[PDB]
């Protein structure tokens, strides 16, 4: 397969290479493309003839120069090349640029208890999603009153937002008779070394 | 110039799949290879081969064995027909176009493959034997007290993906849609916020739509508020 | 509506006519060229 670098980051400002290398290259031509975590990749080396991207070619690989790099950039660039036969395209492993030193982005929390409609067909799935935070990790529990719960909670993993962050969410299932049972329920949740806890109840509102 | 994909979702083991992606509003359509491309969950992008409108179709050393892809230009639109898929065959799916620049000559080689410049947006292919669900809804009333926030949660849906926006399509700006949970059941299950203030929560009917892509069951289902 | 061709090669030197002692080069021709023409004979063999 094509060779990509698995990973070049640097500070904002300053320039990052992402070179493509395999056996096309003494004969084809180099492409590339950006993919933000589950979006569509996007397309930045074309095949012109016969603004702050670029790619150098050196014998057996071709270099990208992102010059002056940004939380924007923070993607996984695939290279791409046509065979030396033409049979086939090809991609490379993904290189993620990272920008160093983004700014540690503390958790928000937002927590909800069970509608009227589900708890009369017979589910408690409780709703504590978390946005805007930086980086991708995050150590969450969970507290019935003030006793923690073992079995019933599920979550998912960290995935980048809108804003370069990463956001997550988090359920419990009760049934409506565990529900009504206790007389709070909290979400908590560690960030870098830092938390927080938010109350709800089913005699409050 | 649109891509627009059109298939089913999920996949039943040693069957066979198919999928399109027509082309409506399109100058240049005839000239190029049309591509397909495909994705497992978070992973890397592998090529299946490309189809020029002259009959000539491209494809991959492994797939020999599985796949072949027709045209049928009278729209224009391009089909995979793919056979014995297993899971280890989920992932995303898109269809795309490697563009063919020229020119004045074919023969003569004066023209060179462009690139894939052009993708859809798309579709999951999860390959099981479980069953499709239509998504269950649930409001997450507002809070009653100026600046609140709401959501809506979506449970027991199968299988990937849930794509929704509020208001008819109206609220792509401070929006937060989270990630589903394939529940120990086998059942997926999501929510989305909405960041909607504290002042108009007297004379509005907001209504949330979901789209449970691979069910074919849309709903409209009115979020009443926290009495 | 349209056309075909056939693929030509570009040669400068040549040593024509079979004058066994004078191969020559045709110098550059500046702009692009084109030439027309009624096609009108042929030359061929058969087998046996």
């Amino acid at each position: 397969e094509l060779t990509q670098p698995p990973s070049v980051s640097v500070s904002p400002g300053q320039t990052a290479r992402i070179t493509c290398s395999g056996a096309p290259l003494t004969s084809r031509f180099t492409y590339w493309y950006r993919q933000k975590p589950g979006q569509a990749p996007v397309l930045i080396i074309s095949r012109s003839s016969q603004g702050r991207f670029s790619a150098s070619w050196s014998g057996t690989t071709v270099t990208l120069t992102i010059r002056g790099v940004q939380a924007d950039d923070e993607a996984d660039y695939y290279c791409q090349s046509s065979d030396t036969s033409d049979s086939y395209k090809m991609f490379g492993g993904g290189t993620k640029l990272t920008v160093l030193g983004q700014p540690a982005a503390a958790p928000s929390v937002t927590l909800f208890p069970p509608s009227s409609e589900e708890l009369q067909a017979n589910k408690a799935t409780l709703v504590c999603l978390i946005s805007d935070f930086y980086p991708g990790a995050v150590t969450v529990a969970w507290k019935a009153d003030s006793s923690p719960v073992k079995a019933g909670v599920e979550t998912t993993t960290p995935s980048k937002q809108s804003n370069n962050k990463y956001a997550a969410s988090s359920y419990l299932s009760l049934t409506p008779e565990q529900w009504k049972s206790h007389k709070s329920y909290s979400c908590q949740v560690t960030h870098e070394g830092s938390t927080v806890e938010k109350t709800v109840a089913p005699t409050e509102c | 110039v649109q891509l627009r994909e059109s298939g089913p979702g999920l996949v039943k083991p040693s069957e066979t799949l198919s999928l399109s992606c027509t082309v409506s509003q399109d100058s240049r359509p005839s000239d190029h290879s049309w591509t397909w491309v495909r994705q497992s969950p978070g992973k890397a992008l592998e090529w299946i081969g490309d189809i020029h409108y002259n009959g000539a179709t491209t494809y991959n050393p492994s797939l020999r064995s599985r796949v072949r892809i027709e045209l049928d230009q009278s729209i224009p639109r391009f089909s995979l027909k793919m056979t014995s898929m297993t899971a280890a065959d989920t992932g995303m799916y898109y269809c795309a176009r490697n563009a063919i620049r020229i020119y004045g000559v074919v023969a003569l080689g004066e023209w060179f493959h462009y690139g894939m410049d052009v993708w859809g947006q798309g579709t999951a292919v999860t390959v099981s034997s479980a069953s499709t669900k239509g998504p269950s809804v649930f409001p997450l009333a507002p809070s009653s007290k100026g600046t609140a926030a709401l959501g809506c949660l979506v449970k027991d849906y199968f299988p990937e993906p849930v794509t929704v926006s509020w208001n008819s399509g109206a609220l792509t700006s401070g929006v937060h849609t989270f990630p589903a949970v394939l529940q120990s059941s086998g059942l997926y299950s999501l929510s989305s916020v909405v960041t909607v203030p504290s002042s108009s929560l007297g004379t509005q009917t907001y209504i949330c739509n979901v789209n449970h892509k691979p069910s074919n069951t849309k709903v409209d289902k009115r979020v009443e508020p926290k009495s | 509506n349209d056309s075909i061709t056939l693929p030509c090669r570009i040669k400068q030197i040549i040593n024509m006519w079979q004058r066994i002692g004078q191969a020559m080069y045709a110098p550059p021709i500046q702009g692009v060229i084109r030439c027309v023409s009624n096609i009108t004979g042929l030359i061929l063999t058969r087998d046996g």
